[PDB]
RNA sequence: GUUUUUUCACUGACCCGGUGAGGCGGGGGGGCGAGCCGGGCUCUCGCUUCUGGCGCCAAGCGCCCGGCCGGCCGGGCGCGACC
């Protein structure tokens, strides 16, 4: 073996692999942000049911740390609608505003009646 | 017991071996940096009348001031 | 036979003609700080003066005689952590219904055999790290009389116990069939090592000028001399 | 009393030089085999100015004999360099205008 | 005979510069001239100057081994690129 370059690097070694003895902590944590916790309640104001009745969209508060994903995710399981789109914006409150369209042959206000608000 | 015969020459900083020794262990601390771990006490005498006993767990650091 | 489309083309590695081959550069690394400070360690104890009693450890056992030595050696090993708790077994099979002679190891145990007259042959290793564990070995070993020797490697001698390394090594008590076989190697160490220390004491090393160096000044001198064996016809 | 302006200028902060738009610093090449014991042959391709530098540079292109690049250098022009102009360096090198040698 | 100090040198402590720490010092091999009568020596160079081109990741030679039928197919080593 010859010498190439003028220049000595640091050889590569082998690094193994974490194995440890013992986990560190016992149990992982249960995910908090649940689909029960991340969606609050909706809004029954005017300016939501014009937004429910004309656009065929919800009006939710849902939580700060929401995606739009887990936004979409969320209402996929908790009232068994597939989405459109989701629009999340965050209010001077502080809360998180999320306008959820469903599908075209979804209607937001009959889905609306099941749920409550009307 | 030869840590008494080390001990004696330890004393004799003057002479030819010793003068030689403490230049050449000099020359090579300097080459070193400031603080680094030593292997081994350098002079195992001395390091055991202070409390230096050769187990698990005894470090040995060397390490360099201005004057 | 041949096919003419297999041309020959050579290249011109000249100055400006065409890139340079991919040579052998070891020579002109840039060596790590460790490597660097050992190599140019082993530089200095030629340049400096080094005193006899350190310079004494270069001055070492040859090839054939150091392979007689551990022959000697390998029959006088102590036992390791397995023949030890045999041996307890065997004493307890023996207590159901004389110490052989071995080497012994270690500098302080080996300084304080030859003060006490014990020791009949001492081995000594030549790179301890300090040196000021056997500087003063020799002469303790040549002022009582007892015949030393210098030999290649602590790393050898600790592998005559069964340890990484082992700095001293003396022969106390043999068996009476190896009584002969140690006293021939203790003729030929005594003639090199004690008979010898008049000379050993004044031997000093290093004080060698590099290649480079000496091959300047020769050149130079070679001039000097050259004027006069040719000025003179 | 207080600091005056010539001690003030060792501090710097203020007083440093303006070295934004300037192209570099104009050196000569570095000493190697071929310009030790030889020559090496490279091309004037611009003239530039350098900002707060009365003296312009000369943009310099050599090959390499280890490596297939092209190494860029800036020389100091001496008067008389024009573009498209072969420059040569080392102890071998013809003594003409523009051409390094011992 | 100790020691005082002045000069000429050495490098190895110490300092500076350069670089991607890339051909450093001796020796060997090859070529041109002085000279002795094919052989040892004083010397030098070892390959690039008319041009705004291109230039790496080996050609060639020798040595081996490996699968398919001396012939297909594919690897490694040395010289090439002196010690």
């Amino acid at each position: 073996k010859i010498r190439t370059s003028p220049t000595f690097r640091r050889p590569k070694t082998l690094r193994l692999r974490r194995q440890p003895k013992y986990p560190r902590k016992s149990a992982p944590r249960r995910n908090k942000l649940d689909h029960y916790a991340i969606i609050k309640f909706p809004l029954t104001t005017e300016s939501a049911m014009k937004k429910i009745e004309d656009n065929n969209t919800l009006v939710f508060i849902v939580d700060v740390k929401a995606n739009k994903h887990q936004i979409k995710q969320a209402v996929k399981k908790l009232y068994d609608i597939d989405v459109a789109k989701v629009n999340t914006l965050i209010r001077p409150d502080g809360e998180k505003k999320a306008y959820v369209r469903l599908a075209p042959d979804y209607d937001a206000l009959d889905v609306a009646n099941k749920i409550g608000i009307i | 017991g030869a840590y008494k015969y080390i001990q004696e020459l330890w004393r004799k900083k003057q002479s030819d071996v010793m003068r030689f020794l403490l230049r050449v262990r000099c020359w090579q601390y300097r080459q070193l940096s400031a603080l680094h771990r030593a292997p081994r006490p350098t002079r195992p005498d001395k390091a055991r009348r202070l409390g230096y006993k050769a187990k698990q767990g005894y470090v040995i650091y060397r390490i360099r001031v201005r004057r | 036979v041949v096919n003419p489309l297999f041309e020959k083309r050579p290249k011109n590695f000249g100055i400006g003609q065409d890139i340079q081959p991919k040579r052998d550069l070891t020579r002109f690394v840039k060596w790590p700080r460790y490597i660097r400070l050992q190599r140019q360690r082993a530089i200095l104890y030629k340049r400096l003066k080094v005193p006899p009693a350190i310079n004494q450890f270069t001055q070492v056992l040859d090839r054939q005689t150091a392979t007689q030595l551990l022959k000697l050696a390998h029959k006088y090993r102590p036992e390791t952590k397995q023949e030890k708790k045999q041996r307890l077994l065997a004493r307890a099979e023996k207590k159901a219904a004389k110490r052989p002679p071995v080497l012994r190891a270690g500098v302080n145990t080996v300084t304080t055999l030859v003060e006490n007259k014990k020791a009949q042959l001492v081995v000594i290793a030549h790179d301890v790290d300090p040196i000021e564990l056997v500087v003063f070995l020799p002469a303790l070993c040549r002022k009582m009389g007892v015949p030393y020797c210098i030999l290649k490697g602590k790393a050898r001698l600790g592998r005559l116990v069964h340890r990484k390394t082992c700095t001293t090594v003396a022969f106390t008590q043999v068996n009476s069939e190896d009584k002969g076989a140690l006293a021939k190697l203790v003729e030929a160490i005594r003639t090199n090592y004690n008979d010898r220390y008049d000379e050993i004491r004044r031997h000093w090393g290093g004080n060698v000028l590099g290649p480079k160096s000496v091959a300047r000044i020769a050149k130079l001198e070679k001039a000097k001399a050259k004027e006069l064996a040719t000025k003179l016809g | 009393g207080r600091v005056i302006r010539g001690q003030r200028k060792g501090a710097g902060s203020v007083f440093r030089a303006h070295v934004k738009h300037r192209k570099g610093a104009a050196r000569l090449r570095a000493v190697d085999f071929a310009e030790r014991h030889g020559y090496i042959k490279g091309i004037v391709k611009d003239i530039i100015h350098d900002p707060g530098r009365g003296a312009p540079l000369a943009k310099v292109v050599f090959r390499d004999p280890y490596r297939f690049k092209k190494r860029t250098e800036l020389f100091i022009a001496a008067e008389g360099i024009h573009t498209g102009q072969f420059v040569y360096c080392g102890k071998k090198a013809q003594l003409n205008i523009g051409n390094v040698l011992p």
